[PDB]
């Protein structure tokens, strides 16, 4: 099960 | 063994009004098991190993929804990166991500990973403590400042210690394996009274392997030629190693193949 | 930023003249991901060449496997030609059945 990136973005 | 899961993600911007292309690939123990590609007909996560075909459509829909989230987060990041490096917008850039966990034989987290690269170069990476970031770069300090202020490390830590680990386990139970190498040596002429001996290992899985040449019990690490392990295309691998020896002295050299599917390492010589 | 492709050309099975087989062109270690790969038989482009999906490695660099059906013979010559932005002009690597 993959990652779900949180804000803040880069 | 040292079990692992990885997700490898890439967004590549394109000139002329196109959305970036986003590809995500999941790996269990270095073998590809899922894949999402935004260029596809109806973009969704698809199974890439047989043992994923048991999952219900809820699994796919959920993963597919995450990917649409990542696609967007990647797209906004790319835009920001362009501004951080003072770059023009005619062009083509990449953002890559590596995420995952390493588990022990006891099913316990050994190490979690969270790394990014911009245009193929290290950008920012979560350290082994899972609380601090190492930024490789002037621009990546900007990013590091934001994520320290927001506590983003906590979010990634929770995913790596929890979900990543639990799902790796679930996938291993779902997937319960080696293929031993078949080895042989070939003989090849050279000039000036010399010969090449080549030790081949073929049809092996997993990819990890060691090949050594011996002269009278002493290892020839020095002048051994070695190719990078290569895929055969059928899910197995290939490798070879070679030494230049004097003509007529071939029987003095022994090849040894070390692979985890083998009862004992293989030991062999040139057999005319 | 540009990283130069490394190429191996080799068959899936041990080659026997006249027995059908698969010929592989394994292209690794490159950046950026856009690449053009051709497989050639006696200097001429081979049609219907299978191309794996794109992947990258732990060092961030991209790799790709191209393959095709082929029947080796004593005198048929095979190669793999790669166009990429890291090289001035295309790189051709010829199949050597001993390697």
């Amino acid at each position: 099960s993959g990652p779900s990136n949180t804000p803040p973005e880069i | 063994g040292p079990h692992s899961m990885r997700y490898f993600e890439t967004a590549v911007s394109r000139p002329g009004l196109e959305e970036p292309r986003y590809i995500s690939v999941g790996y269990v123990d270095n073998k590809e098991f899922v894949r999402f590609d935004s260029d596809a007909e109806n973009p969704r996560y698809e199974p890439r190993a047989p043992w994923m075909e048991q999952e219900g459509p809820e699994y796919w829909e959920r993963e597919t929804q995450k990917a649409k989230g990542q696609e967007q987060w990647f797209r906004v990041s790319l835009r920001n990166l362009l501004g951080y490096y003072n770059q023009s917008a005619g062009g083509s850039h990449t953002l890559q991500q590596m995420s995952g966990c390493d588990l022990g034989s006891d099913w316990r987290l050994l190490r979690g990973y969270q790394q990014y690269a911009y245009d193929g170069r290290d950008y920012i990476a979560l350290n082994e403590d899972l609380k601090t970031w190492t930024a490789a770069d002037m621009a990546a300090q900007i990013t590091r400042r934001k994520w320290e202020q927001s506590g983003a490390a906590e979010h990634y830590k929770a995913y790596l210690e929890g979900e990543c680990v639990e799902w790796l386990h679930r996938y291993l139970k779902n997937g319960n394996r080696t293929d031993s190498p078949k080895a042989h040596v070939t003989h090849h002429p050279r000039s000036k009274g010399e010969v090449t001996l080549r030790c081949w290992a073929l049809g092996f899985y997993p990819a990890d392997i060691t090949l050594t040449w011996q002269l009278n019990g002493e290892e020839l690490t020095q002048d051994m030629e070695l190719v990078e392990t290569r895929p055969a295309g059928d899910g197995t691998f290939q490798k070879w190693a070679s030494v230049v020896v004097p003509l007529g002295k071939e029987q003095n050299y022994t090849c040894r193949v070390y692979h985890e599917g083998l009862p004992e390492p293989l030991t062999l010589r040139w057999e005319p | 930023i540009q990283k130069t492709p490394q190429i191996q050309v080799y068959s899936r099975h041990p080659p026997e003249n006249g027995k059908p087989n698969i010929l592989n062109c394994y292209v690794t270690q490159f950046h950026p991901p856009h690449i053009e790969i051709q497989m050639l038989k006696n200097g001429k482009k081979i049609p219907k060449v299978e191309m794996s999906d794109m992947s990258f490695s732990k060092d961030w660099s991209f790799y790709i496997l191209a393959h095709t059906e082929f029947t080796p013979t004593e005198t048929d010559t095979y190669a793999c030609r790669v166009k990429h932005d890291s090289m001035a002009e295309p790189k051709t690597v010829y199949w050597d059945r001993d390697m």
